[PDB]
């Protein structure tokens, strides 16, 4: 009997990660969810290739909550538009509840498999999700009867699966007993990159434009007034080193200060420098 | 006329070529003001005017041509001032 | 979910409740429901995940009002 | 920087006054307000150290 | 009988302001595309219906839907303020007809032109070429103006229908009767 | 009307998605569709997006197919799933306007009134081009001119709101970002900006190229934009501009004696530490 | 395939190296990579041009990860031992923007030189181990270093 | 359970206290006559 | 109903330009920032919130 | 990486916080916290804070979804 190998990954596009977190973040408080579009490469890679939203119900994340008929006119209407892509499966976003599923979310889950062994129940905490870490991931299911007869749920052959570790507010809501965290990777390749670089790429402009010069000199004799406190803190604490054999340091707080007055005050005169030579009257 | 080399005109220019007395310089230049054409200002002291103006005219293709070739001038110099800083700081763009 | 209207403010009505999960909650819009009569007092059902103002229902009771048949 | 980063992403845990170590694999203790529960003791602590009414984390 | 999706050119042009038929002409065309649309949704229910503007632009108004009430409401209010143009309304026919929704669907469209149409035959004689590579078989029905089959329009025919290809038929509309039987007779019982 | 566009880095992503999946067999080079987005009468900002049917032919430029009960049913199914964003406006690919521009603005103009295209550059994205929104207006040419269309320029920013510009940081986290600014970033940052200047340089100059020998028609306002621009610049000559030696100096003092002298204090101060800490290290070791 | 490459190994006949290529088109994950061990191992420290290529262009064609790390590892081999001559395929898979050819790169620097302790191999395979931004490759290319300096075992642990 | 709000078979919705926690409007189940609920009885309500 | 309702507390001190210490109503105490567009002047000790 | 390092760390600081009360100290890094939400929380402490300003019921901003001492 074959059984789905530790090393199968979800490569998640870029554009269904910051859909999901969009719509998530949309629903909070609420939950919401929606299907995700794809196809089952192989029996090791699931490839998202993008997600659409379901409208809010009543109900609230369960396989009554999927409308038949929006589903349909979604799927054909899509592919009229060219993204011909299989359901691969579903997300739910649990607001501030961490990554997990609850007796509903298997319950469709099952729905979802039963329509194809591959199907993935991917979830997103879109609060939880602040800047820097994203609290995504996909579990798909255990079958009772493999659990039950003793069997691992999942063989293994690498290490790729042992990479990550499974926490323990998932491990109570079920992980490992009724379902697997699939490791989830981000497929973004160069274009799309360098698209998204430019949410922060400034300008020609601000490489050229000087910084004001009263904001420039108050900002500097504040930071050498505290560079007076600071050496003042400096040889009070030196003068008690002589005094006190190997047993915040007014030392590095000066450092950072210092540094940071070398770079605003070089990059200030080299750029009105280059101002006088590249903007000149000739 | 003169490409700002010396901005200051004195009065004898402005009295010759508009062929008017320089005590009506200063009263042209400020309706020329009011209107909204020319921002300059009016220095008496020394009988000259500085000329900030906003108003700019039809530009005669030779004119077009020399105002490319200016322009080339300019770019060739930011070209020339960017590999300077490039091979300076070439230890530290990396 | 039963919430006791503590008053209503001005802005055009906004309305603060105290639900009763002792939590109170300021609405910019009341609800799905007029917002005429609504006494600073008149116990609603707000709703349990946006916390808004389906519908009204009739007041409970007032101490002696009901300690007094 | 890197492992206090990760470590600062986990949640805290409870306090609770352990009312009596049921047995060598469960504890008695009362987390305020949550109420009582028989925890389980992991790798790393000893039960014949978990006196009755001492601080615990869970 | 066969699946397709119709994509109708309406005529608002000025030279459309003709008297051929009682009431006015524009009317006749409208009157004409309800008679036909009727008839060709009647015949295969799955079919696509839709509509095209030709004057001074291709406006697309209705395009390949089965439903024909829609369009027949946009039929109304058409507002014949513009100039024909025959070429590139057939064009944007069959653009749309290649994106069409069912595979399936047998391309087909119904053009009513009642305006002299301003061109050149070499032009008018390459697009007939290039409707040819598509496979792209269309009815024309001449209306309106009294050069009736125009040389230009028989061309069209005997090279859409290059050596009794396609079956783009010369049915002729007298400027006089142009009767709904007189535009049922023939289309409903072949074409 | 709007004084600024900003363009969410998900829409982007939406046509980078469009261009691709179309580009597979889709060779058109320029795929349109319809962007959705909060609207303010003040700045505008696009939230979402989705792709039209859009067929273009190469003949005249003039026969084109957009299916615009596709973009009413698109509509609705983005209401059902988030009421709050209405049809804005639109893009398409192929940096180069094509004629069918102003002729789409027209056609859409019905569903929303100020409709503003918005192109999206994919694969040149060089220096400073992510993306450049349009806007149609209604003036003939100018003053005294033809009729025509023109669509008009709007200030074009790219920003995101929280739970979006997060998922941008984990698809990012390469080698990258570094918001903090050090010295050699912002030599970094001068650098670019030099770059930059120049490539504007080089554009205008091409088209000046363009106008002096004919090929291109004079244009009055921009021929009077480039009198004003360089009739702005402004002069290092005239020595009160030259008493910026005051200023550089004074900056001198800040760099030059406070910071470098207590760094090479704090430097010495190290230096000395280790040699006793060598010194008592060897000690304890005769 | 995997019994097929490492019994005919460097051997470059080309039967198995045309049968073992119909395997690898035949485009499917779990034989993908024996497919391209197999033809790394026969076609070992070969240097052929017709084989890097086909193996290369799969590699930037195909989409099963399995595929590309036995892709990956079949390079590696197929460069064995042939020093600075590799320095083309080196620079090619050291700038593609796959993580899998990048660590196929790596494996290529070991095994091109193996032993030679050659100082630029070190300077490229440390300069990635620092600087690359997937994990994999970084430990590919610092993994990379013990082929290169097993003949100067002792100067190994210095770096 | 507390008052009916005067259900009539089209407001079968009661407000119900749950001890210490709030009190909520909430409708029967289908297993459940309104016949066999009436106020001030102990009723046990679903989580869902 | 595309609102969601707010909290409602009393702001206790002013930490900085941004920072704000607020008080839920029977309820626990944060430091909190305040909308973009807002008379930050009008938020002083005490200002239910 | 350092600076990233930096930045992450002083992210962690952002808003909103909770505010809690510092019971006790435990280790040189770890610590007793009273979440004004009523609930005591064995949390971790950040680095950077100066450990001498740490004094018994200092009040204390805690990390929403971690209640770190942060
Ligand atoms: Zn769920």
């Amino acid at each position: 009997a074959p059984a789905v190998d530790t090393a199968e990954q979800v490569y998640i596009s870029s554009l269904a990660l910051l859909k999901m977190l969009k719509h998530g973040r949309a629903g909070v408080p609420m939950e919401v969810m929606g299907l995700m579009l794809g196809e089952f490469v192989d029996d090791y890679t699931v490839r998202v290739i993008d997600v659409f939203a379901m409208p809010q119900s009543g109900t609230g994340v369960s396989v009554e909550a999927v409308d038949p008929v929006f589903q349909a006119k979604m799927l054909d209407m899509l592919k009229q538009t060219g993204r011909p892509e299989m359901v691969v499966g579903w997300y739910h976003s649990h607001p501030g509840f961490g990554c997990w599923l609850s007796g509903v979310d298997i319950n469709t889950q099952q729905s979802f498999e039963a329509l194809s062994e591959r199907a993935v129940a991917v979830v997103v905490d879109p609060i939880q999700s602040v800047k820097g870490k994203v609290v995504i991931d996909a579990f798909r299911l255990i079958n009772a009867n493999m659990m039950v007869l003793g069997h691992e749920p999942r063989q293994t052959t690498s290490n790729l699966g042992h990479l990550n570790k499974p926490s323990i507010q998932a491990l109570i809501h079920g992980l490992n007993r009724h379902y697997y965290s699939i490791t989830i990777n981000y497929r973004k390749n160069e274009l799309e990159q360098k698209m998204l670089l430019n949410l922060h790429k400034k300008s020609w402009m601000e490489g050229l434009t000087l910084q004001d010069y009263s904001e420039h000199c108050k900002h500097n004799e504040s930071v050498v007034k505290e560079m007076l406190e600071l050496a003042k803190n400096y040889n009070k604490a030196v003068e008690e080193e002589d005094k006190m054999t190997p047993e915040q340091d007014p030392k590095r707080h000066l450092e950072e200060h210092v540094d940071v007055l070398m770079t605003s005050n070089i990059v200030q005169c080299l750029a009105a420098m280059l101002d006088t030579v590249v903007f000149k009257l000739i | 006329t003169r490409p700002a080399n010396h901005r200051q005109l004195t009065f004898e220019e402005i009295a010759k070529s508009a062929k008017i007395t320089v005590n009506e310089v200063e009263l042209l230049v400020m309706k020329a003001l009011s209107v909204g054409l020319v921002k300059g200002s009016i220095d008496e002291v020394d009988k000259r005017v500085h000329m900030t103006w906003v108003q700019p005219r039809v530009l005669d293709l030779q004119q077009i041509k020399g105002m490319k070739d200016r322009l080339e001038f300019w770019c060739t110099d930011v070209k020339s001032m960017e590999m300077l800083v490039e091979h300076q700081a070439h230890d530290i763009l990396t | 979910l039963v919430s006791n209207v503590i008053e209503l403010l001005d802005v055009g009505k906004c309305a603060v409740i105290k639900t009763s999960t002792r939590q109170t909650y300021f609405l910019p819009v009341i609800g799905l429901v007029d917002a005429e009569k609504l006494k600073p007092g008149d116990l609603v059902g707000v709703n349990k995940d946006s916390y808004l103002i389906l519908e009204t229902l009739p007041t409970e009771y007032d101490s002696r009002v009901k300690a007094m048949e | 920087l890197r492992e206090e980063l990760q470590l600062l992403q986990e949640q805290g845990s409870y306090v609770g006054e352990v009312v009596r170590a049921m047995d060598k694999k469960k504890v008695l203790v009362k987390v305020h307000p949550e109420g009582k529960f028989v925890v389980d003791v992991d790798k790393n602590i000893d039960i014949n150290d978990v006196t009755p009414n001492c601080r615990v984390a869970l | 009988m066969v699946l397709e999706s119709t994509m109708v050119c309406v005529d608002n042009s000025e030279y459309m302001r003709n008297g051929d038929f009682l009431p006015t002409r524009l009317q006749a065309q409208q009157d004409a595309v309800n008679i036909v649309c009727h008839s060709k949704t009647r015949s295969n229910p799955e079919n696509n219906v839709g509509l095209i503007t030709l004057a001074n632009d291709c406006e697309v108004l209705t395009t390949l839907t089965p439903d024909t009430g829609r369009i027949l409401s946009k039929l109304h209010t058409v507002q014949p303020k513009g100039k024909i143009t025959f070429c590139t309304g057939i064009r944007v026919a069959h653009l749309a007809l290649k994106h069409r929704q069912g595979k399936n669907h047998k391309m087909r469209i119904i053009a009513f032109v009642g305006s002299p149409v301003e061109d050149n035959e070499k032009d008018l004689v390459k697009l007939a070429k290039r409707l040819k590579k598509e496979k792209v078989n269309v009815d024309i029905i001449n209306f309106g103006e009294e050069e009736v089959n125009t040389e230009k329009l028989t061309a069209f025919v005997n090279t859409l229908n290059g050596k009794d290809g396609t079956g783009s038929h010369l049915v002729t509309v007298p400027p006089g009767p142009s009767l709904a039987d007189a535009l049922i007779s023939s289309p409903i019982l072949a074409g | 009307a709007v004084q600024k566009v900003v363009v969410h880095p998900l829409v982007l992503l939406s046509v980078v998605d469009h261009f691709n999946r179309i580009g597979k067999v889709g060779n058109q080079k320029r795929v349109v569709g319809v962007l959705l987005g909060s609207w303010q009468k003040k700045v505008l900002d696009v939230s979402n997006s989705f792709a039209v049917p859009f067929d273009e032919d190469d003949k005249d430029d003039s026969v084109w197919f957009l299916d615009h009960d596709y973009l009413e049913n698109m509509y609705g199914m983005f209401k059902k799933v988030n009421a709050r964003e209405r049809i804005v406006g639109w893009y398409h690919t192929g940096p180069k306007l094509h004629k069918n521009d102003i002729a789409i603005n027209e056609l859409m103009k019905r569903y929303c009134p100020n409709s503003v295209l918005v192109i999206i550059d994919v694969k040149p994205k060089d220096l400073g081009l992510p993306t450049e929104a349009y806007i149609s207006v209604e003036e003939v040419h100018d003053d005294g001119t033809p009729t025509s269309k023109t669509f008009e320029h709007v200030t074009s920013e790219i920003g995101a709101e929280e739970a979006e510009e997060v998922g941008v940081e984990h698809l990012l986290r390469d080698i990258k970002d570094t918001t903090v600014g050090t010295l050699s970033q912002r030599i970094t940052n001068q650098v670019h900006g030099l770059k930059g200047l120049n490539s504007k340089l080089l554009d205008i100059r091409s088209y000046l190229e363009k106008v002096a020998t004919g090929k291109l028609p004079i244009n009055h306002q921009i021929i009077y934009q480039l009198q004003d621009v360089f009739n702005l610049l402004p002069d290092v000559s005239l020595q009160e501009f030259v008493k910026a030696f005051y200023l550089k100096t004074n900056d001198q003092m800040v760099v030059v004696y406070l910071a470098s002298l207590i760094r090479s204090v704090v430097a010495l101060h190290n230096l000395i530490n280790n040699k006793i800490a060598n010194r008592d290290a060897e000690k304890k070791e005769g | 395939s995997l019994g097929l490459g490492l019994a005919a190994m460097g051997t470059a006949r080309q039967d198995v190296y045309d049968l073992l290529k119909t395997n690898l088109y035949q485009d499917d994950a779990v034989t993908g990579e024996a497919a391209g061990l197999a033809l790394g191992l026969v076609m070992l420290g070969s240097k052929n041009a017709q084989a890097i290529e086909d193996m290369v262009g799969y590699a930037q064609e195909t989409q099963h990860e399995k595929i590309l790390r036995g892709l990956a590892v079949g390079i590696a081999l197929v460069m064995y031992g042939r020093m600075e001559e590799a320095d083309a395929l080196i620079e090619s898979l050291c700038r593609d923007k796959d993580p899998i050819l990048r660590r196929s790169g790596m494996y290529t620097v070991a095994m091109a030189y193996c032993g030679s302790g050659n100082n630029k191999a070190i300077r490229r395979l440390l300069h990635v181990a620092v600087s690359d931004v997937n994990d994999d490759v970084r430990r590919a290319a610092v993994e990379s270093l013990g082929f290169i300096l097993f003949r100067t075992p002792e100067q190994c642990p210095s770096v | 359970c507390t008052k009916i709000i005067n259900a009539d078979s089209e407001d079968p919705k009661y407000i119900i206290n749950v001890k210490q926690f709030a009190k909520f409007v909430v409708d029967l189940s289908d297993q459940v006559a309104p016949t066999d609920i009436e106020e001030g009885m102990r009723v046990g309500v679903d989580r869902n | 109903l595309q609102s969601v309702g707010q909290i409602v507390g009393e702001v206790l001190k002013q930490l900085t330009e941004e920072k704000f210490i607020v008080k839920a109503t029977n309820g626990p105490r944060y430091v909190v920032g305040c909308r973009r567009q807002l008379d930050k002047s009008k938020l002083k000790p005490g200002t239910r919130v | 990486e350092f600076l990233h390092a930096q930045e992450e760390v002083k992210r962690i600081q952002s808003i909103p916080l909770v505010i809690g009360q510092f019971l006790e100290a435990v280790d040189q890094n770890t610590a007793i916290v009273g979440s004004t939400t009523g609930s005591n929380y064995y949390v971790r402490i950040l680095s950077t804070i100066d450990r001498e300003l740490l004094k018994p019921n200092a009040s204390v901003a805690l990390h929403k979804h971690s209640n770190a001492l942060v």
